[PDB]
């Protein structure tokens, strides 16, 4: 079972993240992708567009960038660290 | 076993394939083949991606005899399962022409193999359906509640054609037809006005000679399609409703603004006109200047 | 004197052609091998039947990425189902690069070309295609010997070819070096072009469905204010415009970006469209009922 | 029948991918310019058959095809503040009466 | 001529027949040292040798056939070896054009079972010889049997061979080639379509039989397959032999097409109906054609030329002259693509044909 | 007599082509409607140096 992981792996090929820079129209959206340029890039009918939201981490295909879903925003430490204290 | 079956998308590929593997087992004019149907499940759109002949055999003597060589299915499924993991064993296509009880049983042995419903995947691969030449069907179970045992049966899953981005671009760039309807143009869609109309006529034929084989040849009493007819006489639109009057008047809305957008379209040829013409008044003096300047220099 | 070393003109078969496009530009970045099926008759005459991927390695592409192992394994599972036919050739994906071969891809060639002498080597860009069909070539060898001697020009003896020219660099190093190309060709059946289309009985269903009147209404309302705006400009358009030179007129009447030719376009939608929506209405109306 | 031809040509001239803006820096006899190509580093590149050494100038803007850098047209146009200022500025009003007094 | 190679050599030994036409004492004299069981320079001498006889000795040729007959009948099975294939090639070619009006059975017969054999490059060659034997009979032995061999060959070379075919034995039967005209156009093949057009322009030849225009203009809009589009509007030229006047009144409307192939067919059309003495709005309607920047256009244009303007006094027509040197300029330059290049030498030598 | 009927199939002919070159025009719309949509890469605007460029 573990070795048969990488093999799956391998073809589910590594994924680019953006975030939701700013929302232009349903079918189109404003990313700024986390390895770089900006881009527009558009919104499958799969995904409802009231859970994409500014500031919420979103993946998308390299091959023709455009989002595929979202994902759950990305996970800050610090903002746990500020709520924790207290006891 | 997993009931999440409630769309069919179907690659062109796969109907592609279809026809070439009924062509290369040379089975033709009541020879059937069977081959498995590869893709994803258990998801609610079953998306078939490929579809590969297996080794088949019929017998016109005995029906229910065949042959399928059940080692070789298990092989290949562990060949493509290597050259990509989304592809399982989704069930079988038949070529028809038509579905059997010995479908039934076929049915029995995928059902094995697959840990999802197999789906059944008729393709005629002669194509005489005017419309769809693919029917998607699952087998499912039931209680056929009328005093008859539980009853296993291939239930109508309507299917539709779905492309991959990838393979799409160059369906696209292939094609370069006119279409019988493509939704373009006033006389295109008005072909398919009158299309649509003989489409109705001989469906409907289909429904009247159902109700005579039920009391000339026995067929079981379906409780289900009468009671979806009763629906269609029940909800049937009537003349004398105030809806009648309220289209009526939007009958007339819908030529008025036409008449209007008419009349906007004289105008503007009516300024073409104009322009042309005094292009040609022109023209009469450039004309008039040739035998002039000729003179000149004489 | 000698031969003529005639290169194929290389018939892809349409089947053949959507399995390329879809495993080679989904699996983007990585690189994808496999082999060729078909049956070569004439001289000229190549028909590439089928095509497979082979299992992925992550030597992507090399002379070792490719095997015998996985060759015979998956011709003996086509053997059985009787659709086994000759391999002629072999294919790849440089899904970075337009199509050329690289040292490696020559190499890999030359194995093939052992096998069998009409094996082509063929390189799928599919991202940088904006067509699909558009800028995959396929190639043969030609020995370094044949560039010395001029054997060149007999490959095309009496044959109009195409020789590819798109990638300067890329190119001349191929058709100086890499491989000699001709024409790439792709034929189908007239059975099969009726499934590429898929007819439906939705086309003509949708015919007789009835969408509502409320969005009758919002064009009716939409297209008439849209020209009440262009129609101011038309008036300003006309207002003198007869004094000479076209070109001055239409930078100052702003006869750029034509408002009389918009009108007439907007105008035209429309009225085809309300002339549509009575005669559906119509039909449903008796014919139902 | 024009229409038609003409949307096709609008198609076909946005394909180009690359396409610069250099600036000769100096003119050599080898039937070459001296190129510090803008966005890039330097590049010392053959004219084009259509615009030779001859009409070349030196400190002249020039427009370049994809990444071959050959020669499409010279630019007259410059970037310039003053330009820029001016654009803003528009055609300046007004009747001498007016401010007369 | 000693830098050739290949099948260019083959070419340069069928043109010395071309040369030595006539002279019919030594027609088999000049080619006599040429002839295999006399040569083994290079087989494609061998075979380029007896393509060169027959075009010596076209049209009346009855003692030649009988040399070429033992080779055709010989070598009528077995030709896979590639020696045989380039002999075999060349000799069909030749015993076609000599037997020529001839009606000889025999021959047919034999290149027949040639066709059969599926002679890689010689099948097109002998499907060719087929109908030129027979020319213009329109039997139905050979309708038939052309027909069904059309569509069960898969050789595309072969396929070509016999649309061609079908057409010369149809050649000047009108309605009674009707009847097959029907069948090739319905085939959906694009071999079948190509051969099809030019069936309809011997047939309905110098009649303007309404009929015919309107069928190959409704061919030539209707079909997308491009080589099909450029067969049709070629083809309106043979029709319309009878009156040739009408020709560049239909055709300018086609040399304004944005196609490029349908452009081509024009060029075509007005070189062969023309091809007598000069009409001046041929050359009007061919000007733009010359310099149009599509490759074969422009190779077409200036052959059409001078086909049209076919030997005439320089003076005469002052235009004819000018025309000429165009074709000097293009040559001369050496930018100039191969294609405009391999035309206007031609041209040329039309020009001063004989 | 026949001649004139020649100018009368000219004339049906070319309603066909004309005809042709409508439906070719909207063909040729869905090409460069392509091109308008996604994946885009968003740039600044300078200067222009040309109407179409």
């Amino acid at each position: 079972d573990k070795t048969e992981n990488d093999i799956k792996a391998l073809q589910s090929i590594g994924q680019l993240i953006g975030e939701v820079m700013k929302e232009l129209s349903e079918e189109k959206y404003i990313v700024k992708a986390s390895s770089g340029p900006r881009y527009i890039v558009g919104v499958r009918n799969s995904v409802d567009r009231s859970k994409l939201k500014k500031g919420v981490r979103v993946t998308l295909d390299i091959t023709t960038l455009t989002i595929m879903r979202i994902l759950p925003r990305e996970t800050d430490p610090l903002v746990y660290n500020m709520t924790s204290f207290e006891q | 076993m997993s009931l999440q079956h409630e769309k069919v998308t179907i690659a062109p590929l796969v109907l592609l394939s279809a026809l070439d593997h009924y062509e290369r087992t040379q089975t033709k004019e009541n020879k059937r083949c069977v081959g498995v149907i590869l893709g994803d499940a258990n998801s609610s759109t079953i998306r078939v991606t490929n579809s590969f002949a297996l080794p088949f055999e019929e017998d016109e003597k005995n029906s229910d005899v065949w042959f399928l060589d059940h080692n070789y299915i298990e092989n290949m499924n562990e060949m493509c399962k290597k050259i990509n993991a989304k592809e399982k064993l989704i069930g079988w296509y038949h070529s028809g022409p038509k579905l059997r009880a010995s479908d039934l049983k076929i049915n029995e042995l995928f059902k094995k193999y697959t840990q999802n419903n197999p789906l059944l995947l008729i393709v005629d691969v002669k194509q005489q359906g005017v419309g769809l030449p693919t029917d998607a069907y699952v087998a499912i179970e039931q209680v056929k509640d009328d005093g008859t045992s539980t009853e296993k049966t291939f239930l109508h899953l309507p299917c539709t054609i779905e492309a991959e981005e990838a393979e799409e671009i160059g369906v696209e760039h292939l094609l370069r037809d006119v279409r019988d309807q493509a939704a373009g143009g006033l006389s295109i869609r008005l072909t398919n006005q009158l299309k649509s109309l003989k489409g109705l006529q001989s469906k409907l034929k289909d429904v009247v000679e159902y109700l005579d084989k039920v009391i000339n040849k026995e067929l079981p009493i379906n409780h289900t399609i009468l009671g979806k007819l009763q629906d269609v006489f029940n909800l049937l639109p009537n003349l004398g409703t105030p809806d009648d009057d309220e289209i009526d008047v939007e009958n007339h809305d819908r030529i008025n603004i036409s008449n209007n957008l008419q009349k906007a379209l004289t105008v503007k040829t009516n300024d073409e006109l104009m322009v042309i013409y005094i292009s040609n008044l022109v023209r009469s003096i450039i004309a008039f200047d040739d035998l002039i300047e000729n003179k000149i220099q004489n | 004197t000698g031969r003529d070393d005639t290169k194929e003109t290389v018939y892809i078969s349409s089947i053949a052609l959507l399995k390329m496009l879809k495993h080679g530009r989904a699996g983007v970045p990585m690189e994808v091998m496999g082999l060729m099926l078909g049956e070569f008759v004439d001289d000229y005459t190549v028909n590439v039947v089928d095509v497979f991927a082979m299992p992925q390695s992550g030597t992507g592409v090399s002379v070792e990425a490719v095997d015998d192992v996985f060759q015979a394994k998956m011709m003996d599972m086509l053997k059985q189902t009787g659709r086994d036919q000759m391999v002629v050739g072999w294919y790849h994906s440089h899904p970075g690069f337009g199509c050329w071969l690289s040292s490696v891809d020559v190499n890999t060639q030359k194995s093939f070309e052992q096998l069998n002498s009409r094996a082509v080597a063929v390189v799928v860009d599919p991202i940088q295609s904006v067509k699909g069909k558009v800028v995959i070539d396929a190639f043969r060898l030609i020995d370094t010997g044949a560039l010395i001697n001029n054997l060149e020009p007999r490959q095309t003896t009496s044959n109009t070819g195409l020789l590819n020219k798109a990638n300067i660099q890329a190119l001349i190093h191929g058709l100086n070096r890499h491989y000699y190309s001709l024409n790439i060709d792709y034929h189908k059946t007239a059975k099969e072009t009726k499934m590429l289309m898929n007819l439906h009985k939705e086309q003509w269903q949708s015919g007789l469905k009835m969408y509502d009147y409320e969005e009758k209404e919002e064009s009716n309302l939409a297209a008439t204010k849209s020209m009440v705006k262009i129609a101011e400009q038309y008036s300003k358009r006309i207002e003198e415009e007869k004094e000479l030179t076209e070109e001055e007129l239409k930078t100052r009447y702003v006869g750029r970006q034509d408002p009389k030719k918009h009108l007439s376009e907007t105008a035209d939608e429309t009225l085809e469209n309300n002339i549509v929506s009575v005669l559906t209405a119509g039909v449903n109306s008796v014919a139902i009922k | 029948n024009d229409k038609v031809r003409f949307i096709k040509d609008e198609l076909r001239l946005l394909q180009e991918p690359g396409s610069y803006v250099g600036e000769v820096i100096k003119i050599v006899s080898d039937k070459k310019v001296l190129v510090k190509v803008q966005p890039e580093g330097k590049y010392i590149v053959d004219v084009a058959k259509d615009i030779n050494v001859k009409d070349l100038k030196a400190s002249q803007r020039v427009c370049l095809r994809s990444d071959s850098y050959m020669l499409h047209k010279v630019l007259e146009n410059k970037a310039d503040p003053l330009v820029s200022l001016m654009m803003v500025e528009k055609v300046p009003d007004s009747t001498y009466d007016m401010v007369g007094g | 001529l000693g830098k050739a190679q290949n099948w260019a050599k083959f070419t340069a030994t069928a043109s010395l027949g071309v040369i030595h036409k006539g002279n019919l004492l030594e027609g088999k004299k000049v080619m006599a040292p040429y002839l295999p069981g006399s040569r083994a320079s290079s087989r494609f001498i061998k075979g380029g040798s007896l393509y060169g006889l027959g075009l010596i000795y076209a049209g009346f040729g009855r003692d030649t056939t009988d040399y070429l007959k033992n080779i055709i009948v010989e070598n009528s099975g077995t030709s896979g070896d590639e020696d045989v294939d380039v002999l075999l090639h060349g000799a069909s070619l030749g015993i076609g054009l000599a037997a020529m009006g001839s009606a000889n059975i025999e021959v047919y017969e034999a290149l027949k079972e040639v066709l059969y054999n599926d002679s890689a490059t010689s099948g097109e060659a002998a499907a060719l010889g087929m109908g030129l034997c027979m020319l213009g009979t329109g039997k139905p032995e050979a309708i038939h049997d052309m027909f069904t061999y059309s569509q069960e060959t898969q050789h595309g070379n072969i396929t070509r061979g016999l649309a061609v075919g079908l057409a010369l034995i149809n050649y000047g039967r009108q309605e009674l080639a009707d009847d097959l005209i029907t069948k090739m156009l319905a085939s959906d093949e694009s071999l079948l379509r190509y051969g099809g057009a030019f069936t309809i322009a011997l047939a309905y030849a110098g009649t303007g039989n309404n009929s015919a225009v309107k069928r190959l203009l409704h061919v030539a809009v209707s079909d997308s397959n491009d080589d099909v589009r450029r067969a049709a509007v070629i083809a309106l030229g043979f029709v319309l032999l009878r009156d040739y006047t009408t020709v560049p009144r239909i055709v300018q409307l086609l040399s304004k097409s944005h196609n490029a192939h349908v452009r081509c067919g024009t060029a075509f059309a007005l070189g062969i109906a023309c091809a007598g003495k000069g009409l001046q709005s041929a050359i009007d309607v061919l000007d733009p054609l010359t310099k149009d920047p599509v490759d074969f256009v422009r190779q077409a244009a200036m052959i059409a030329l001078s086909m049209i303007l076919i030997q005439q006094t320089e003076k005469l027509n002052p235009q004819v002259a000018d025309i000429n040197k165009n074709f000097l300029s293009v040559i001369t330059n050496k930018h100039q693509e191969g294609l405009a290049k391999f035309g206007a030498c031609v041209a040329q030598g039309i020009m001063n044909a004989g | 007599e026949k001649e004139y009927e020649l100018l009368t199939l000219q004339e049906d002919y070319i309603k066909d082509e004309q005809r042709h070159l409508k439906r070719e025009l909207k063909r040729a719309q869905e090409e460069v409607k392509r091109i308008q949509s996604v994946p885009l890469v968003i740039g600044q605007f300078l200067e222009p140096i040309d109407q179409n460029t």
